RNA sequence: GCUUUACUGCAGGCUGUCGCUGAG
RNA sequence: AUACAGGGUGACAACCCCGUACUCGAGACCAGUACGACGUGCGGUAGUGCCAGAGUAGCGGGGGUUGGAUAUCCCUCGCGA
RNA sequence: GCACGGAGGCGAAGAACCAUGGAUUUCCGAAUGAGAAUCUCUAACAAUUGCUUCGCGCAAUGAGGAACCCCGAGAACUGAAACAUCUCAGUAUCGGGAGGAACAGAAAACGCAAUGUGAUGUCGUUAGUAACCGCGAGUGAACGCGAUACAGCCCAAACC
């Protein structure tokens, strides 16, 4: 079966949802964890320093 | 003449020798059997505590804690790295069992302040600290002159930033003269090499 | 407009709640016209039942009811 | 699918982001919906 | 607050509603149970409820369907409106 | 209990904590393991009080040893509230010392000579 | 990337010692 | 013109308009600081071995860190005034 | 309102507009009664603490913030024309957290050795000096001095 075309088919699940916290479409509803802010994981806003460059 | 104090010292000072050498090997049965984190009514060592500014008041809580010894528990790289960095067993931590004792004992207590602490002995396995907090929102705090500048709003979470009794030493801030090039002001602002 | 703050002011807690239950009448008797496609509208008024609603509800609080 | 109270309502808040700018809005500036999105070239979140 | 109803909720199948089935359609807040919806039309136009049917319309709001005692006439309460 | 190396009968005790109180009124007390070990040491102790529970033990620990080789007589109380209340004390009280009794000095006596007897 | 009796190190296993640790 | 900074105005504007110099007013920060005042009482002589912070000071095993070399700062295991 | 349409309205009962202060301020959110993709289920400081009338009665914490600050964890490409110690560098990046600034701070100091200096930051200089280093490549202070600003105190104990 090729890993293409024809493996597209059969994604209809879904994941990521809108979030209840930050209102991006990230919120992974089987892991019930969202992949922006974090909702469902940490308390505190998920924020990285690498998300701009370093001097900055 | 000696103060009653003067004894508890006395004692404490071969914690293996005499009386408190059977003390011990009594409480620490007891303390084993004890959580991580264990408030306690009274000071065990009364002269020390009440020399760190303990004193018997509304507001003033001390505690028990209970961290492991040795070095570092430390993973092994899980990358690339030079011999030199492959190391896992010889590398200890910069932060001192007393001064991660007086953490695990401010964590325990969100809205209390370290005040200081003590050793209270160990075993083959773990240390004991007791460790020193005060409630700095209690009036009879807010209203004692030699306490209430733990009040104070630059003072909060004291242990985490380093400014605890330990911390200071543990910081290589105890001499004024040589040796503290790199340790005065503050680590940081030294490039973070003491 | 046809409604004041001070006429507002010297009104009884009472005559207030009676007047307030009136606009709220008049309003929403005009979002009904308006519901029907309504063209005998005066759209300075819909607001003014608004605002008037609002003062009322802003005096009641002041004086406490 | 099953929606929910509130997935309903966001869908219907986006059916009508989905109207077009209204032709007095033209006159009064003298003179684009750029959020203007099709059913089956776009796709929504959730 | 938030009142329970918002307005009648007037078209042509609302009209079949009203002059055949005796039935007065309105928009209301979402919030509304059917309980709500009731007691809210009962006090405001001064009549009897006998049945609360709604729908969580793709607009955002909450529609109602409420049917009078034929001792009402609905074409005649919303008349006067 | 590691400082205490005698026990002392439930009645013998009610007389030391009776002569106790009486000391208050009549002589001269002592109350607190600061100035009770003061009165060893200065001599000015002729019986002193140890409470049995104490805790921690360190607080009077030194007491016996102490007055031993000052020559100076002490009797053991179980409970630290009791020594506390006959001090006169509405708090309790670790160690107490009846710093020339009043009243009492026969009993007293007698009780220091009763506990020597004790061993 | 892989291999080994290539070079240098690292985990891990075995073993002596010290602490926990006491009586005859 | 104590005003020839800058802008606007149907084209190059000190004098068309905003403003600009001059003078004046207000809020904020300085700061619950400086000054002032209230209370407290500083200091000196002689005598007195009454008091003055311990797993510390110090040594040893192993690391880290530093310009710190024997002579940086720190951790950990043992010993210890 | 941006926003110059149409209709209609508000303003001398002084609107617009501006300043200060006040009212209202849905739901999710640290999110805190419980569950949930912003909705639902049947009184709530959930959790962890302090005081405690031992009743959540009175309080604290939690999250955010442009960077700055403090405490911990800590690479590799790279340089050495290879490469291991060394270097990149306590850098990137990670964990915990403070404030409007942090941190430091009134000597068990300095040691131009003196009949001298006199808390601490920072700035200039001392100096690419002293010191380190397959003594290779590289790394690299301090005292003092000239300045900025200045400020000196509180316990523990003895004796009560
Ligand atoms: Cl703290
Ligand atoms: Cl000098
Ligand atoms: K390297
Ligand atoms: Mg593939
Ligand atoms: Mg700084
Ligand atoms: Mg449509
Ligand atoms: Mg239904
Ligand atoms: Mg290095
Ligand atoms: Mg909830
Ligand atoms: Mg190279
Ligand atoms: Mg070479
Ligand atoms: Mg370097
Ligand atoms: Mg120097
Ligand atoms: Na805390
Ligand atoms: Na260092
Ligand atoms: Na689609
Ligand atoms: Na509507
Ligand atoms: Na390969
Ligand atoms: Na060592
Ligand atoms: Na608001
Ligand atoms: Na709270
Ligand atoms: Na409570
Ligand atoms: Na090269
Ligand atoms: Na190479
Ligand atoms: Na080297
Ligand atoms: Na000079």
């Amino acid at each position: 079966t090729g890993a293409g075309t024809p493996s597209q088919g059969k994604k209809n699940t879904t994941t990521h949802t809108k979030c209840r916290r930050c209102g991006e479409k990230s919120y992974h509803t089987k892991k019930k964890v969202c992949s922006s802010c974090g909702f469902g994981k940490s308390a505190k806003r998920r924020d990285y320093e690498w998300q701009s460059k370093a001097g900055e | 003449a000696r103060s009653a104090y003067s004894y508890i010292r006395e004692a404490w000072k071969r914690p293996k020798e005499g009386q408190i050498a059977e003390l011990m090997w009594h409480r620490m049965q007891e303390w084993r059997n004890e959580p991580a984190v264990v408030r306690i009514e009274r000071p065990t060592r009364l002269d020390r505590a009440r020399s760190l500014g303990y004193k018997a008041k509304q507001g003033i809580i001390v505690v028990r804690v209970a961290i492991r010894k040795g070095s570092s528990r430390r993973t092994r790289f899980n990358k690339g790295r030079r011999s030199k960095r492959m190391m896992v067993n010889r590398i200890t931590r910069k932060k001192n069992i007393q001064r991660i004792a007086e953490e695990r004992a401010n964590r325990k207590f969100p809205n209390l302040r370290v005040l200081n602490s003590y050793s209270v002995g160990e075993d083959g396995r773990h240390k004991w600290h007791e460790v020193i907090l005060i409630d700095p929102d209690h009036p009879a705090i807010k209203s004692d002159d030699q306490l209430s500048w733990i009040s104070r709003t630059r003072h909060r979470l004291r242990t985490f930033r380093g400014l605890t009794s330990a911390g200071r030493r543990c910081r290589g801030l105890r001499g004024q003269g040589k040796g503290s090039e790199k340790v005065r002001p503050s680590l940081r602002v030294n490039g973070a090499k003491a | 407009t046809v409604l004041h703050v001070q006429e507002i002011r010297d009104m009884t807690p009472a005559e207030r709640e009676a007047e307030l239950d009136d606009l709220k009448t008049e309003l929403l008797n005009a979002r009904a016209v308006q519901a029907a496609g309504g063209a005998p509208e005066n759209p300075g008024r819909i607001k003014e039942l608004r605002k008037a609603i609002a003062r009322i509800k802003t005096i009641q609080g002041e004086e406490g009811d | 699918g099953k929606k929910s109270k509130a997935t309903k309502k966001r869908l219907a808040k986006l059916d009508n982001q989905n109207s077009r700018v209204p032709a007095w809005v033209m006159l009064k500036t003298d003179e684009r919906n750029h959020k203007r999105r099709h059913w089956r070239r776009n796709d929504t979140d959730e | 607050s938030w009142d329970v109803i918002k307005h009648p909720h007037v078209t042509e199948k609302a009209m079949n509603d009203m002059d055949f089935q005796n039935k007065l359609q309105f928009a209301v807040d979402d919030r509304a149970s059917k309980g709500e919806v009731a007691d809210a039309v009962e006090e405001q136009y001064d009549v009897t409820v006998e049945q609360v049917n709604t729908q969580n319309t793709m607009d955002g709001e909450k529609k109602a369907v409420v049917r009078l005692s034929e001792d009402d006439d609905a074409q005649e309460v919303a008349s006067r409106i | 209990p590691v400082y205490v190396d005698f026990d002392v009968p439930a009645d013998l005790e009610d007389d030391a904590l009776e002569a106790l109180e009486v000391a208050r009124d009549t002589g001269a007390v002592k109350k607190g393991t600061n100035e009770t070990t003061k009165s060893i040491e200065r001599g000015s102790a002729e019986l002193v009080f140890v409470a049995e529970d104490v805790q921690p033990e360190e607080i009077v620990m030194h007491i016996p040893e102490l007055a031993d080789e000052k020559g100076v007589p002490f009797i053991f109380v179980e409970q630290q509230d009791d020594l506390g209340h006959a001090a006169g004390l509405e708090v309790g009280s670790a160690a107490a010392a009846v710093t020339d009794a009043g009243a009492a000095a026969t009993v007293l006596e007698e009780i220091a000579d009763k506990v020597e007897e004790l061993r």
